[PDB]
RNA sequence: AGCAGAGUGGCGCAGCGGAAGCGUGCUGGGCCCAUAACCCAGAGGUCGAUGGAUCGAAACCAUCCUCUGCUACCA
């Protein structure tokens, strides 16, 4: 299955099919195939099975070397020991996220049910790089710091350009968690030092604790391709849910109810709405059959919703609860707030641009990121420490935790602020 | 032979010929929409335009089609124009002259076995079948092939005048063969959008009942295309008598499903 | 993968139940003192496979495969 979800996260130009195989050895791929401009800008999906010989090296099922086909420039071969099986540390499960700027809200999203990350950072463009700093301050709002920073993209960058990188980004984040964090330079283009990155992921990443007791709480994130085939029609026996599982162990047959609900028929008002109920039909994680589904883990819950809500990617950022959950469906919301004094996620190499944005005014549209959710609503009320939020779909909020707070300052919102609900 | 229930065309008829010669005072041409008897085309009534080439007009070699302005009935002259013809009756005649052929080889089937040693076997043939089977039905459009279509479908055209040996299994593997295979341009036009979770149990109980009345082991073509989209193309007859199973069959689908939980489309 | 088209005999488009169909091009001839325009003349040949009726099948009708067009998903 699974045990800790670490991010793929990462600003353009690394190169992330090389690296997520690396690791992984399942590809990250998604609609639109074809390829990818340039790296990937959906949320993709992977697990993957990690064992020892006794060794820090990861390795292959053909444990005896490993010969590289990155480059047919030279031969990187690496050796993880010799063979006569080998021990099964863990299942691990990964969550790629977008690299590129624009999808900013969906990063975080996609962010905000990992146990850790991995910052690939590129030595090709600036030095104290913009999505570094957005990514990091992110991860440390939500409640985590278990970070291994991975500088990804040095094959034909020189040592004074990524020594400087690296400086001055751990400089930059001097308020921000990054000093416990390593930073192991790596080859993408030789995959060199990727044993070693695997003695790191063991050490500075266990799995923390899970309330397998307390009551199950899966967060779906990505849709499913269910169905279509054959043989036999029409629509399906039903559509599986790409989430992660924050709390509780889900056990098969079991009923879940999707909370943040549909609205009423001919509401004049912003209420009524009114969760959707569904029986658990299949627990798929990895290739290899379950009958749980554990807490601190990526899982395919298929269950018994239909076609139509599968058929696209629209089940993004919804809460799912077992079943009749006490969590409030709000529909306009008690924001506590604050802001940066910056304008995050962007800074270029000329001053230009990147300072202090302005207050909020009312009735401006914002997306409040609560939870995996991404809604957008309007400010109706707008006090310094007290704003009321009014959001086009309902919110079911869990547990008042955190929320990102974003304002749309060109063609799209970029971060300004956080902050807790009340 | 003749491949036409008169021998002589009449006057103002459309016909088509095949070129052999092009003369100099038009063209002289044999019909094929007939028998093989001589019929004159003259230059003046060809167009009503001039005429710059002459061989990317009228050629050997080509069916074209034609009026009979005059006949001489004791000579044999067949006078001929080009002058009127329109589109709409060169497909009414191409049709007739097509079919022609195919049930004049089918009239030389019954010739192969019968004594043909003269070409006037045909001839025989052709009178005593070819008139009953269609100046019966000439007057409602029809030619000698709709009477032997029926007879495959029902056979009861045939046994009602003198039935031929050896000829209906060739008669009946023909007609079969060419005229189909044989066809359903039935599907379905069905559109739902469940927020049900028992749809999926739901939507076989609809599918199977289809067509109602019907025995339980009926054979169907299910086809799923997209997923509000469920296309059933219903027992396969002609088109004619599956009209009650298209549009009935409708209605159950999209009212079975809206039992279940929520609004659907109609 | 649902629907559509095709699987050269110079080119390009692919026409129909009679073995190059249309448009074009190339090459040659004719007209003219000459050119254009105009008029004629060409060319080794199941046209992806497996079958049936047939005198015969790119073309009459099927069973398969592949490439593309539109729609679009399993992967």
């Amino acid at each position: 299955q699974a045990t800790i979800n670490i991010g793929t996260i990462g600003h353009v130009a690394h190169g992330k099919s090389t690296v997520v195989k690396a690791i992984s050895g399942v590809h990250t791929v998604r609609f639109k195939n074809e390829l990818e401009r340039n790296i990937t800008i959906k949320l993709g999906y992977a697990n993957a099975k990690i064992y020892k010989l006794d060794d820090p090296s990861c390795p292959r099922p053909e444990c005896y070397r490993s010969c590289g086909s990155s480059t047919p420039d030279e031969f990187p071969t690496d050796i993880p020991g010799t063979k006569g099986n080998f021990k099964l540390v863990r299942h691990v499960s990964f969550v790629d996220c977008p690299g590129h700027d624009i999808l900013m809200a969906t990063m975080l999203n996609g962010a905000a049910v990992m146990d850790a990350a991995l910052l690939l950072i590129a030595g090709n463009e600036s030095c104290p790089q913009p999505q570094t700093s957005e990514h990091l301050a992110a991860i440390e709002i939500m409640k985590l710091k278990h970070i291994l920073i991975l500088q990804n993209k040095i094959d034909l960058v020189k040592e004074s350009q990524a020594k400087e990188q690296y400086e001055q980004i751990l400089a930059f984040v001097q308020g921000t968690v990054a000093e416990g964090a390593p930073i192991i330079p790596i080859s993408a283009q030789l995959k060199y030092n990727i044993e070693v990155v695997c003695e790191y992921i063991v050490k500075k990443i266990p799995v923390p604790p899970r309330d397998f007791t307390s009551e199950p709480r899966l967060i779906v994130i990505r849709s499913f391709d269910v169905n279509k085939p054959g043989c036999e029609v029409d629509d399906l026996k039903g559509g599986v849910a790409g989430g992660s599982i924050l709390k509780g162990v889900l056990k098969v047959g079991q009923e879940i109810e999707v909370r943040p609900g549909i609205v009423s028929k001919d509401s004049e008002g912003k209420l009524m709405c009114k969760p959707i109920f569904s029986k658990i039909v299949s627990l798929f994680a990895e290739h290899n059959d379950l009958q749980y589904a554990a807490p601190g883990g990526l899982i395919g819950v298929g269950t018994k919703i239909d076609p139509t809500l599968c058929r696209a990617d629209r089940m993004v950022g919804q809460v799912l609860g077992a079943v009749g959950a006490l969590p409030e469906i709000f529909t306009e919301l008690e924001i506590s707030y604050f802001l940066l004094r910056r304008l995050l996620g962007v800074r270029t190499e000329g001053d230009k641009k990147a300072a202090k944005v302005q207050k909020l005014s009312k009735n401006e549209v914002l997306m409040v990121n609560i939870g995996s959710l991404s809604t957008g609503g309007r400010v109706s009320a707008v006090k310094a420490d007290l704003g009321k939020i009014v959001l086009t779909n309902p919110v079911c909020t869990e547990v008042g935790e955190k929320i990102a707070l974003s304002r749309r300052v060109e063609k799209h919102w970029r971060l300004i602020g956080w902050g807790q609900i009340r | 032979c003749r491949f036409y229930q008169h021998k002589f065309p009449e006057v103002e008829d459309v016909v088509m010929v095949n070129v052999r010669s092009i003369a100099e005072m038009g063209a002289y041409v044999s019909l094929l929409e007939y028998n093989n008897i001589e019929g004159m085309i003259l230059l003046s009534e060809l167009s009503r335009r001039r005429i710059r080439s002459i061989n990317k007009l009228i050629r050997i070699g080509r069916n074209e089609c034609v009026v009979v302005i005059r006949v001489d009935k004791e000579k044999g002259y067949i006078d001929l124009s080009k002058r009127r013809v329109s589109p709409e009756e060169a497909i009414k005649c191409e049709d007739k002259f097509t079919k022609s052929k195919t049930v004049y080889s089918i009239l030389r089937h019954v010739a192969e076995v019968l004594e043909y040693t003269k070409d006037e076997q045909l001839e025989s043939l052709f009178q005593r079948t070819a008139w009953v089977f269609d100046d019966k039905y000439k007057r409602p459009g029809y030619g000698a092939y709709d009477a032997f279509k029926h007879a495959v479908s029902d056979p009861s055209i045939l046994d009602s005048l003198d039935l031929n040996e050896d000829e209906r299994e060739v008669l009946i593997n023909n007609i079969n063969r060419r005229l189909t295979p044989q066809a359903v341009k039935i599907r379905a036009d069905i559109e739902v959008a469940c927020y049900g979770y028992e749809g999926i149990d739901a939507v076989k109980e609809a599918l199977r009942a289809g067509l109602n009345c019907s025995t339980e082991t009926m054979p169907i073509k299910i086809n799923l295309i997209a997923p509000p989209r469920y296309v059933m193309t219903t027992t396969t007859l002609e088109r004619t008598e599956g009209l009650s199973v298209l549009n009935q069959a409708m209605a159950v689908i999209k009212e079975k499903i809206e039992e279940k939980r929520g609004v659907f489309n109609v």
